[PDB]
């Protein structure tokens, strides 16, 4: 945050705690907003062999 | 008897397989055919029915079906109905050209053979339904027939037994599938080669709407030879319920390609190597070999090393004896390949009537194709497997049964090539 080391302090004294650790404003933690593209994986039906639907 | 596989030229039904001799009346007559057929035929029909069944005879045609009881199928009281005899000599499945043979050499053996069928079965006529591709044959095949019309052998009190019968030749029109026994009734009676659905069956209702059998051209050519020589002597040869004396195709890669009429259940081996020279480059050079013309599964050389030429041995072995048709294929032929081109066949012969037949066999050529090529998973192979067995008993006619038995065997006998082919495929790309 772009708190000043006085103002800071006096938060975390009223507070009681370190605020600037467990900050609730998010700055770059965040995950990208453009993620690579996915490859999603098949069910267990997707085989050309001993699948007919009468089993499952 | 224990061993079998040797037969002696007294015994060979076709004494002029090759064409060495006349194949008009006059050479018949001098080979043996036409011999007391009147009295034959003035024994009844039961009594003909009885010798085909002492015989042993199984049909000769792919299904094996006892030919006695098949043909006494027919031995009923007139309905007011015609009742005709048909004979197959459609010969499409590949590797098979034993009836090519029996019609351009011995033509007037099948003519006496419909007669005594015809007999026995107590039928009008014979329709016999020659492949188109067989024009010379079918020409020898009425020159016979002109012959012994000429004669009095047929025609109006055939051979002086009282008994009225014609004997028709109906050329084919290129269809493989024509060689059905109900696709050739619906060949005969003007329509498309599609096989009809049993019931009803040929013997209630038939050519025309009449009680009608179809038989194969080797199976009536023999009865005749039966009847004279007896049941008891046909059945000497071979094994138990599969006696007689067959002719065998020998195609392929073979030294010497043949057809020769050795005995039932004679083992596959002796059978190649007398009368053929054996595999090409030695047996130790024998890849696989199908022993049933096309819709019967392959065999490979462990199995053709110790294997009977009979309907129950083959049965055995996972395949079928069929037509007879040896296909041998050296160590140097691409067998996913031949399988490939026996399947295209199985396409391009389709009658395209019932949904698997038509869908899966076209299916089938296509993943083939791809296996050929390698261009595929390894996974497919089991899917293609299922494929066939969905294909296999759920069809109108036997063709995609004879379409998915080839893909069968070669998956049960030769999968690890498959598999390494669709690795080399996968390193190349
Ligand atoms: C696709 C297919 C092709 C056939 N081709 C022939 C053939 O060329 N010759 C033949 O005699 N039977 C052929 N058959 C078997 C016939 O349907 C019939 O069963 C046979 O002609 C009668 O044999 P049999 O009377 O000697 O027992 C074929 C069957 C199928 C399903």
């Amino acid at each position: 945050a772009s708190a000043t080391r006085v103002i800071q302090l006096l938060r975390n004294w009223a507070s009681g705690r370190d605020l600037q650790a467990k900050l609730q404003l998010r700055y770059q933690e965040i995950s990208k907003r453009t993620q690579p593209p996915p490859k999603l994986p098949v069910g267990p039906s997707h085989k050309l062999s001993n699948n007919y639907y009468c089993t499952r | 008897k224990t061993s079998f596989g040797s037969l002696k030229d007294e015994d060979r039904i076709f004494t002029n397989l090759y064409g060495r001799h006349d194949w008009r009346l006059k050479g018949a007559q001098s080979r043996g055919d036409w011999y007391k057929t009147k009295e034959i035929l003035l024994k009844g029909p039961d009594w003909i029915l009885g010798e085909v069944k002492t015989s042993g005879l199984r049909g000769r045609g792919g299904a094996g079906f006892p030919t006695g009881l098949k043909w006494s199928f027919m031995n009923k009281p007139s309905d007011g109905r015609p009742k005709y005899l048909v004979v197959n000599a459609d010969e499409g499945e590949p590797g098979t050209c034993k009836d090519r043979e029996i019609i351009r050499h011995d033509p007037h053996k099948l003519v006496e053979g419909c007669l005594v069928g015809g007999r026995a079965m107590g039928a009008r006529a014979a329709y016999i339904y020659i492949r188109g591709e067989f024009y010379n044959e079918a020409s020898n095949l009425q020159v016979a027939i002109r012959e012994a019309y000429e004669a009095g052998l047929i025609g109006k009190n055939a051979c002086g037994s009282g008994y009225d019968f014609d004997v028709f030749v109906v050329r084919g029109a290129g269809a493989y599938i024509c060689g059905e026994e109900t696709a050739l009734i619906e060949s005969i009676e003007g329509k498309q080669g599609k096989p009809r659905l049993k019931p009803p069956f040929p013997a209630d209702v038939g050519v025309f709407g009449c009680p009608t059998t179809v038989a194969n051209v080797e199976t009536v050519a023999v009865s005749p030879t039966i009847c004279r020589r007896g049941g008891a002597w046909f059945a000497s040869f071979g094994r138990e319920r599969n006696s007689g004396t067959k002719l065998f195709n020998i195609s392929g890669h073979v030294n010497h390609p043949c057809t020769v009429e050795e005995e039932m259940s004679v083992p596959l081996k002796e059978l190649i190597e007398k009368h053929a020279g054996g595999v090409i480059g030695g047996w130790d050079n024998l890849l696989a070999v199908i022993p049933g013309g096309s819709s019967t599964p392959l065999i490979p050389k462990s199995v053709c090393e110790t294997v009977l030429m009979d309907f129950d041995a083959l049965v055995q072995a996972q395949t079928g004896l069929g037509t007879a048709a040896v296909i041998v294929m050296d160590r140097s032929t691409d067998i996913v390949k031949a399988i490939a081109r026996l399947i295209e066949f199985y396409k391009h012969e389709s009658c395209g009537q019932c949904t698997p037949c038509r869908e899966g066999v076209d299916w089938m050529n296509k993943v083939m194709a791809r296996f050929v090529k390698g261009d595929a998973r390894p996974a497919e192979i089991d899917s293609l497997w299922e494929i066939s067995k969905q294909i296999e008993g759920h069809t109108i006619c036997a063709l995609g049964d004879g379409a998915a038995w080839p893909v069968q065997g070669l998956i049960r006998h030769f999968r690890p090539e498959l598999e390494e082919r669709m690795q080399q495929f996968a390193l190349q790309h």
